[PDB]
RNA sequence: GUGAAGAGUUUCU
RNA sequence: UGAAAGUGAAUGCAGGUGGGAACGCCCUUGUGGCGUGCACCAUCGACCGACCCGGAAUGGAAGGGUUUGAGU
RNA sequence: UUGACCUCAAAUCAGGUAGGACUACGCGCUGAACUUAAGCAUAUCAAUAAGCGCAGGAAAAGAAAAUAACCAUGAUUCCCUCAGUAACGGCGAGUGAAGCGGGAAAAGCUCAAAUUUGAAAUCUGGCAACAUUUCUUUUGUUGUCCGAGUUGUAAUUUCAAGAAGCUGCUUUGAGUGUAGACGAUCGGUCUAAGUUCCUUGGAACAGGACGUCAGAGAGGGUGAGAACCCCGUCUUUGGUCGAUUGGAUAUGCCAUAUAAAGCGCUUUCGAAGAGUCGAGUUGUUUGGGAAUGCAGCUCUAAAUGGGUGGUAAAUUUCAUCUAA
């Protein structure tokens, strides 16, 4: 932190502080009630059909055809990738 | 003022300086900058050369801000400071030298045209030159950088 | 056509711009109004500042960082340690912004102080007129209308004037470390992808 | 949408 | 100045040469000689940026260039 | 067979409500061409004219799914600046914003997601009584009964938090008439002064002489240029009315005031909006450039998730915000 206004950690030196928590951030955290009633509500709902397909997919072992089917269905692998993951936590879930 | 103008002076001349043969009509040439590249070529290609094309990259969402860096030249340095400083240190021997912060005067970068006094000085500035601070350190002066 | 000398022409003036215009014959009446209603305002909440105290803030981006500003309003951190509550900050002209924070000892200090002073300078007038409470004042007599500038004014950043010239300073190189940490921060990157090479890519040689 | 045969864990007539 | 990242203006009396306003001095009555030389123009350099060089991980310091810039 | 519930009808049922007009300004939809490009199709004119829907005294916008990249800022709107700039463009003609900074004005909040469950604590209507009034024209209160409502009306909370428990703290809303004044104002006036003389003229309001007032010599009227003839102009109080706890000892007193908030240690917690976000694609639009906004269709989410961070992509960090 050199105080310069160039290299790595630039900028005026000051007192640092810790800043305190805001709640806003807290969000996409887990709540228990939450997981509960997904749990609940997965068991009534099913799984939808492209989830299906998915999950097929994943227990033969074909790693790159879930990958892009489920991007090919959400859109971003980003999300594919937070899907297959889930779902494959599902296939191991009940072995 | 009305009074004075031109107009006043062609009441009575039939053409109002326009000419009987060329007239004054309605746009002849084509309307504002139209015809650069055609038949206005003689004029862009002698008065406003490099008009037409493309140079260099472009820049998306500039913002002026994190490049904003006036600059200020060793010859002025000592021209920043009130008359009081410089009567008490300019020419004098003293155990402090005088603190010119250049960023408070409005500048973010000391360049090194002109020359100073022998006279040290400490100078705090964002950025400086090469031969800004050369001349700075020959002066028996420093120069701080600052944020 | 252009033949004439000069810039070539630029004026956007080819839509129906003559119905839109905006002319300001009445700056002298708005001004008059403005001023008026200020006056208004004055006599209906006095002995109330006209002007509630506002914390002082650096402006963000470096052209504007090296001076200070008034803010819009205290943080919930600032109101904390200069012992106001929150719901009552509202209730005696001191401002609340839930969105700043205090990244910074100073910035907390400074505001911190200008509250304390707003609160030794105020006179809490008690809710039932003859019955001092908590919080309140004995000698409200002596209430009026005072401008909070003329109390805590925003002051810009003082200077030292003159210091001695150390030797660590007579060794520094300036340019020479302006130049080596543009360098450090530019090539950071390829150092640290270096990095990964060199320890990763050994350890073949274990096994 | 719901059912039956056929085709070299599947969808085609 | 460069497309940009960037870098950023004194060898010297802030240079030399020619013409030159105004002023001063010598002649000796000429359209004179001598000394400073403002403005301006032409011209030889220096300095900053770009570019082209060699050039002893990162920086480009000294050395250069027929060049180049709406520069000093 | 009846009754309950649900769904669906009918009535000149009891009580309401909408339409039409005004469109300067305001919020949307739809939508040209003339024109400029010296022709012309993209472009421009123009997200304009015409067409259609919908408001108010303003409207819209608005308390960040905002900036930034700083020592950081802090709802919205408007002005100056940014800036004829970044950018777009047969890169032609042309077009063209934003963050910071200064200023005007400033104000902050409400729900849905929670078990009140030792008590639907909530609401509308009818009827009756009692008050109230810009007002017999207005606006409520209580009681009672019936409806609504558990397929959820109230209460604590809204992320800035907060709730439940551990432990320690102080205590507040309404009528009468005074003075100070203040909105419509007034029996509306204390508010000043030449209509003397001479000449011209039909007429003096003209010229001359002699005077006057002036906080009034603005303007208008009157038989011609009138401060003093008339209305006024200028200056300055006293009769009402109503808002009249708005302020004061707001006194003098109503009797609001017995149970609700503030910080304070410790915990375990902390529900947070879906055919929506996001992706593709088509159209349109924008200064927005391998999509700025909008819309159709296809696909269609998640939980430290999600959005933004102005060059498409994969990964890893960081910052900032918290949508539907
Ligand atoms: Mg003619
Ligand atoms: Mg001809
Ligand atoms: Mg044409
Ligand atoms: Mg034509
Ligand atoms: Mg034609
Ligand atoms: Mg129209
Ligand atoms: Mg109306
Ligand atoms: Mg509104
Ligand atoms: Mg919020
Ligand atoms: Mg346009
Ligand atoms: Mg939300
Ligand atoms: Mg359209």
């Amino acid at each position: 932190a050199p105080g310069l206004v160039v290299g790595l950690n630039k900028g005026k030196t000051l007192t640092k502080r810790q800043l305190p928590e805001r709640p806003s951030r807290r969000k996409g955290h887990l709540s228990k009630r939450t997981a509960f009633v997904r749990s609940i509500v997965r068991e009534v709902a099913g799984f939808a059909p492209y989830e299906r397909r998915v999950m097929e997919l994943i227990r033969n072992s074909q790693d790159k055809r879930a990958r892009k089917l489920a991007k090919k269905r959400l859109g971003t692998l980003k999300r594919a990738k937070g899907k297959i993951e889930e779902l494959t936590s599902v296939i191991q879930s009940s072995r | 003022p009305t009074h004075t103008s031109k107009t006043r002076k062609l009441r009575g001349h039939v053409s109002a300086g326009h000419g009987r043969i060329g007239k004054h009509r309605k746009h002849p040439g084509g309307r504002g900058k139209a015809g650069g590249l055609q038949h206005l070529r003689s004029h862009f290609d002698k008065y406003h050369p490099g008009y037409f094309g493309k140079v260099g990259m472009r820049r998306f969402h500039l913002m002026k801000n994190p490049l904003w860096r006036p600059t200020v030249n060793l010859d002025r340095l000592w021209t920043l400071v009130p008359n009081e400083t410089r009567e008490k240190y300019l020419g004098k021997n003293t155990e402090v030298a005088p603190v010119i912060n250049v960023l408070q005067s409005g500048y973010g970068k000391v360049l090194g045209k002109g020359r100073l006094p022998d006279t040290p000085v400490i100078i705090q500035t964002r950025y400086v030159s090469r031969r800004a601070e050369e001349k700075i350190k020959q002066a028996g002066g420093v120069v701080e950088l600052i944020a | 056509a252009i033949h004439v000398k000069g810039q070539l022409p630029n004026a956007h003036f080819h839509k129906d711009w003559q119905r839109y215009v905006k002319t300001w014959f009445n700056q002298p009446g708005r001004k008059l109004r403005r001023r008026q209603a200020r006056q208004t305002k004055a006599a209906k909440i006095a002995p109330r500042p006209v002007e509630a105290i506002r914390p002082a803030v650096k402006p963000p981006t470096i052209r504007y960082n090296m001076k200070v500003r008034a803010g819009r309003g205290f943080t919930l951190e600032e109101l904390k340690a200069a012992g106001v509550s929150r719901r009552v900050a509202s209730t005696i002209g001191i401002p609340v912004d839930h969105r700043r924070r205090n990244r910074s000892e100073e910035s907390l200090q400074r505001n911190v102080e200008r509250i304390k002073v707003y609160l030794a300078h105020l006179i809490v007038f008690p809710r039932k007129a003859g019955q001092p409470k908590k919080g309140d004042a004995t000698d409200v007599s002596g209430a009026e209308q005072t401008d909070v500038a003329a109390v805590l004014p925003i002051t810009q950043e003082a200077v030292e004037e003159a210091k001695p010239i150390t030797e660590e300073a007579k060794n520094f190189n300036a340019f020479s470390t302006l130049s080596n940490e543009r360098a450090y921060a530019r090539y950071a990157g390829a150092r640290a992808a270096f990095q990964k090479k060199r320890a990763e890519e050994a350890e073949a040689k274990k096994k």
